[PDB]
């Protein structure tokens, strides 16, 4: 029980973790690419 | 602070063509295709107006319209950059 | 809940995802590490 | 072009890896800096 | 592929991973968009309707047969923006 | 007319009624080109 209770509040959502891993090359983005990534996240939160 | 270097060289061994690329997929677009009109007053143009008090009226009115417009006190290093905004949302703005 | 607002607000702000304040705010738009979140929230000289 | 009278079909050798005409990390579209090694593809300005 | 035994390699994991180096195969591309703004059809035939009574207004005079002064299109995020005439003020009212 | 009102103008006089003078068709690239009556001038306005 407690093991599952620890694993639960430690797992970020998949809808946000999966796409952010598609921008890993030089994961210090400029102030621009971050914005387009954020809009991609906004899209891929709702539709799935 | 050491440094290592090494020279190299190459040459196209083919008679005709040898390699070929192609655009295949589409990742996120980079520049929002919005409506960010330009402004000519960024430019130190030639023949100016005759009364300095109508040039200021023109610039004031046209700077009342858009968000891309020069700062008023002309800086000395670099040239007449636009106002730096606080936050950017959808990506780099395209200049219509 | 209800929030007073003019009868002139165009509906193209409601047909999609939106924000009830009328001004899009939030930490995710920090742009740099030094700008003010209080600027993105309440400053009314800069464009939304 | 220097070879405006020499090459017959430069359509290829003019439309492969043209260097950028602007910047990509500025909150607006600025003219290219002196020291940007970015490299793009332009099908539009090729046929005008 | 076709009739040639070739390799098929992705070099984003073995190399280029965990270093400040972009992958050279994720390239850019530039596309130019144009939109005529404010054009008025110089004819009598071409200013017509599909059927009789489409987009009819309850008001007396149809506000659609006036010369259009704007243009509408779709943003990157898929939101309806607008590009009016006063966005050309910064370009036509310059002293040049 | 197959139906009541197809291509109804707002003017007083239906410009569909006057006898046509030109003729429209498509180019090699499906581009709507126009051939009008005042181009046979080379043929009909000759001494022959």
């Amino acid at each position: 029980d407690q093991l599952l209770g620890v694993l639960l509040e430690k797992a970020p959502p998949l809808s946000l973790l999966s796409p952010i891993n598609k921008f890993q090359p030089e994961g210090h983005l400029n102030r621009v690419a971050r914005a387009a990534l954020l809009s991609d996240l906004k899209r891929r939160v709702c539709a799935d | 602070n050491f440094t290592l270097t090494q020279p190299r060289a190459h040459v196209d061994l083919g008679v005709g063509y040898t390699a070929v690329c192609a655009t295949a997929a589409l990742r996120c677009p980079l520049t929002d295709m919005g409506n960010t009109a330009q402004n000519l007053f960024f430019s130190r143009g030639g023949v100016p107006m005759l009364h300095d008090n109508v040039t200021e009226s023109l610039r004031r009115i046209t700077a009342s319209g858009g968000r891309l417009n020069p700062t008023e006190p002309l800086p000395i290093f670099g040239g007449l950059r636009p106002a730096t905004s606080a936050g950017i949302a959808r990506g780099q703005a395209s200049v219509c | 809940e209800f929030v007073a607002m003019p009868v002139s607000t165009d509906l193209q702000y409601f047909r999609t995802a939106c924000n009830p304040r009328g001004r899009a705010s939030g930490m995710l738009y920090m742009g740099d590490r030094d700008a003010d979140i209080e600027a993105i929230m309440f400053d009314h000289t800069q464009s939304d | 072009v220097n070879t405006n009278c020499n090459t017959l079909d430069r359509l290829l050798m003019e439309a492969k890896a043209v260097a950028s005409q602007s910047s990509t990390d500025t909150e607006y579209q600025f003219k290219r800096p002196p020291g940007s090694t970015e490299m793009t593809q332009d099908p539009c300005g090729l046929f005008q | 592929v076709g009739d040639k035994l070739v390799f098929l390699e992705a070099l984003e994991r073995r190399v280029y991973q965990a270093t400040r180096v972009a992958y050279p195969l994720i390239g850019n591309i530039d596309i130019t968009f144009i939109m005529p703004m404010g054009v008025f059809q110089a004819n009598s035939m071409d200013r017509y309707t599909r059927h009789a009574g489409d987009f009819s207004t309850v008001s007396e005079q149809d506000p659609r047969q006036f010369p259009p002064q704007g243009i509408f299109f779709y943003n990157k995020d898929g939101i309806l923006t607008q590009l009016t005439l006063r966005d050309a003020m910064g370009t036509i009212c310059h002293s040049s």
